[PDB]
């Protein structure tokens, strides 16, 4: 009857889901083999220059697992902000239907590719578990937690760029190329025991860092945490985040349904 | 349901109960902690 | 530590009201 | 029933605030079909996307009783890289209908454009004139009340113009039309009242031929 | 004057490549302005952008030993975030005018294109109509001998059109007009024959008439 | 008119705007583009400048810096720029005098006159301080820089021509930048990679390119073993051939 | 080194007079 | 060291101004 706003907006997101699936992971279904092997083609490349040193750096740890346990996480994380970037500017001929919010684009991009990475971690980690690696957490429900702190954290940076940079198209790469010196500056590359002293309090500034730690340390047994990570830091770096982008995405609602 | 939380409900639930229980405990219930320091190596 | 705990749980429960306050306001606009 | 009650609607131009429409009281008629005349530079396009719920009025509110299909336009309105087919199979899911009804008003959407197989092509194939049927079709799939149209069956042939008054016939009798073109016997055989906007201030003129003679003038 | 030499065009698609044009040889008539109509999807715009230059035919050629117009038509031939004054002056300086030149052609363009403040406006902000008349403006300010208008007249107010047709009689005697449109009157009363493409192939009418119920029917 | 004068000023109209734009509105790209390098040099000199000492003393790092960055930065500017052409002026296509080769060279001269008054101003304002600055081997150094021109106008056309299908393919390439500006040496000295892993890094011939301009700027820089500008030169001439002829290839599909 | 100097100063003097060519001929079409 | 300290107070203070007035704009818009 009157279709209360749940149900419209539950409709509008299905079909958004719908039609930047075919626009996501290839027409032809050519894109989904290359995010599979993606994982794969890191991890060889980084053992294959990394293992002694790995090795040398901390035993009891197997350097496939390590890699793992930070490289979907942080996949997730920059695939998110990117989508999320890209999906108000995606459909702008879109916005011409009465229902198709702005809003409405983004959240459907992160429920898509949320998804899609937690099937990805879990064909890692079965594939992991296959080759006799250890895979299962010793503490999943907190490692679950760290993960959800960081998607939405994620979720929030991008909807907080979407909103702002849609004016400056040029913005974009400017944010499109800073995720790579977080590729190596979260210690997923490496683990950060190794670091000198002095530069870890300005590293400690990254909340990734932090929830990547927190993420590692509810994997393996016995792992070490350094002094000063914490989760309080990510999770209101996050909540702040998170209310300052929807705020501004109430300021500038009507401005960016101009098409 | 959905449209049913009014501004009324969202801020009792969300900022007036939990303030309260959280100030009600500390202020009356909680005990306090002495701490004592020291500074050894070997 | 009572006053600053208090404090901080203040805020916090000032973001998430807001926070869920302009969630359930975005999903209320949506009208034919 | 559709009203208006003191829209005000500008744009962020560099120099100041240029006010496309101040304050509006316009009561539009009833139970008629009205041409929105106008002129270059007008608020026509920004009235009927108004009309639509497209975008929100500045400092303003329109009442609509009534519903009132989105502006067809003559650009926009559709997906890249998408054919007509996913298209309309977007817009369907948008208003929440069951998938036989679906199918049905995607043959019905296939059959008013006389597209071969450039329907399962993407837009961009689609010639200039060709996209206007699909979205003429498309918006005359769905039941209305106010079908909105800006000057899209401007380039379309004469078959096209045939095939576009038989179905506003069949659907005589329960739908209205806003129509908005330069193309004035257009006008003359499709509406009953004139809309003529000038200097962002709405007037209404009964007749068709007194409106249309002031828009020569 | 504008002969054509068996050529074909077609585009890239996965099913194949749909021939707009297969193997076509025509003879344009001289001193005579030529109605070029046809269904929609039908040449007509392929036709004008290989008269233009816009694109060459794969296996064929267009011969002419005459100036044409570039094809202004719905869209394009213009840069966004642009001012629609320095569009005109880098479509000076293409060809190779003197400052005074492409002031006096910057300054006819002005006046002819009835804009305000929205002339010193990037070219993305711009009306259907006020983006036509610049357009329309900017194609007359050349000294060429064939225009190629590519129904671009469509979405003009009857002011337009009139200064149109003024400018088009000032400068009736040398110059000719080559225009596709969907609307019967102005091609009645631009055109002295009717050039009809119907499948790949295009066929004259010296009468106007006649082609047009041709193509009507 | 004679096809070259046309050519001239599709190339001088292309120039003209294309200069408002990249530079901006009220020019503050040049606020930018000046303090475009400075950026970069200045926390360098907070992190590696006791480790460049250790490394090599003869030279110092605020002007081993500039002689790899300003090069680098021209060619990555080059190739960025160069890549975002055509479709940046897809409504320009529209005149029968304007094809899509015209649109990089007119980039490629606009960054080309950027960087070079931005080596300038570096110079000036590096003897201004008291800094070695006058190249030893003005010659070579020209020559080398010509070599990279070429092989960075090269890489940019034969990018922008190859992305027309995939667009999504050339952000990547932006991407691709990011680690050559670590791998090029020219942060910190190579003389400093162990020996296993510089033959890798040997088939990448901006890194020769760059140790060759060093070479030819510094008294008494040594070159490493492997290095030269035979390989640079020939990757450039391949390259180039194969860019415009791929060019002439797609000559119309791009149009 | 006279010739080698010689033929530095030939560059960057053809350097040199290219850009400030390209700059006069942009301020003189801007200043009109 | 007064004269120090009273640059970070404008600044902090300044901050503070522009939250709250960006806060205060949001809730005037509801
Ligand atoms: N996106 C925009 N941003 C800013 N100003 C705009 C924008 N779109 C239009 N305008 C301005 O508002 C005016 C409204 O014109 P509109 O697009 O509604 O066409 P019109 O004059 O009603 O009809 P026609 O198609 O016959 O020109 C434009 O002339 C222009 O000055
Ligand atoms: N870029 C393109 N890719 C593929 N097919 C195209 C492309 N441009 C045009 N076509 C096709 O070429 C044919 C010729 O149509 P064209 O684009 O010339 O329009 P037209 O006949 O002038 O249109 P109308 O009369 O409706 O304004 C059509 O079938 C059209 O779909
Ligand atoms: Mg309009
Ligand atoms: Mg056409």
């Amino acid at each position: 009857v009157k279709r209360s706003p749940w149900q419209i907006q539950q409709a509008v997101l299905f079909a958004l889901f719908l039609r930047e699936l075919k626009t996501r992971l290839g027409g032809r279904w050519l894109g989904v083999f290359w995010v599979l092997l993606e994982p794969v083609a890191h991890i060889a490349v980084m053992t294959t220059l990394f293992s002694l040193a790995h090795r040398a750096a901390m035993p009891s740890i197997e350097y496939p697992v390590f890699l793992i346990t930070g490289l979907i996480p942080f996949f997730m994380f920059r695939g998110l902000v990117t989508r999320l970037m890209e999906a108000i500017d995606s459909n702008r001929g879109l916005f011409a239907y009465r229902q198709v919010k702005p809003i409405d684009t983004v959240i459907a991009r992160a429920m898509l590719e949320i998804s899609l990475q937690s099937i990805v971690y879990l064909i890692a980690l079965g594939t992991l578990g296959w080759l006799g690696f250890h895979f299962l957490p010793v503490r999943a429900l907190e490692l679950a937690g760290v993960s959800a702190v960081l998607i939405m954290l994620g979720a929030s940076l991008g909807l907080f760029f979407a909103v702002v940079t849609n004016e400056i198209p040029q913005a974009r790469a400017i944010v499109r190329i800073s995720l790579l010196p977080l590729y190596f500056v979260s210690g997923v590359i490496f683990p950060v025991h190794t670091i000198p002293p002095q530069y870890l309090p300005l590293l400690q500034l990254n909340p990734v860092l932090h929830l990547i730690e927190l993420s590692r340390a509810s994997f393996f047994p016995q792992y070490r945490v350094l002094q000063g990570i914490n989760l309080a830091y990510p999770a209101g770096f996050a909540l702040l985040s998170l209310f300052l982008a929807l705020m501004l995405y109430r300021l500038r609602r009507h401005q960016l349904a101009s098409v | 349901l959905v449209s049913r939380l009014t501004a009324k409900r969202l801020q009792w639930a969300l900022v007036y109960l939990p303030m309260l229980v959280a100030t009600v405990y500390f202020l009356v219930f909680s005990a306090d902690r002495y701490v004592s320091e020291s500074v050894i190596t070997v | 530590r009572r006053w600053y705990n208090l404090a901080t749980l203040l805020v916090v429960c000032c973001l998430i009201y807001g926070v869920v306050s302009l969630v359930v306001a975005t999903i209320r606009d949506h009208q034919d | 029933m559709i009203e208006l009650r003191n829209l005000t609607k500008w744009y962020p131009t560099p120099h100041g605030r240029r006010y496309v429409f101040r304050n509006l009281n316009f009561r539009f008629p009833d139970d008629v079909s009205i041409g929105l005349i106008g002129r270059n530079g007008a608020g026509k396009s920004t009235l009927m996307r108004l009309l639509g719920g497209i975008e929100a009025p500045n400092e303003g509110e329109v009442v609509t009783d009534v519903s009132i299909s989105w502006p067809v336009g003559l650009s926009g309105g559709f997906q890249g890289s998408l054919t007509a087919r996913e298209n309309v199979k977007f817009v369907c899911r948008i208003y929440g209908t069951s998938h036989e009804d679906m199918l049905r008003k995607v043959r019905f959407v296939e059959e008013f454009a006389e597209i071969g197989e450039h329907f399962d092509l993407p837009m961009k194939t689609y010639s200039s004139g060709m996209r206007s049927r699909v979205a003429f079709g498309l918006s005359m799939a769905f039941d209305f009340d106010y079908y909105l149209i800006d000057q899209a069956m401007a380039v379309g042939d004469a078959q096209f113009r045939a095939k576009s008054r038989a179905v506003f016939d069949s659907r005589v009798g329960q739908a209205n039309m806003i129509l908005v073109s330069h193309n004035m016997n257009d006008i003359k055989e499709y509406c009953d009242v004139v809309v003529l906007v000038d200097q962002g201030q709405a007037t209404l003129y009964e007749d068709v031929e007194a409106g249309i003679a002031a828009y020569q003038g």
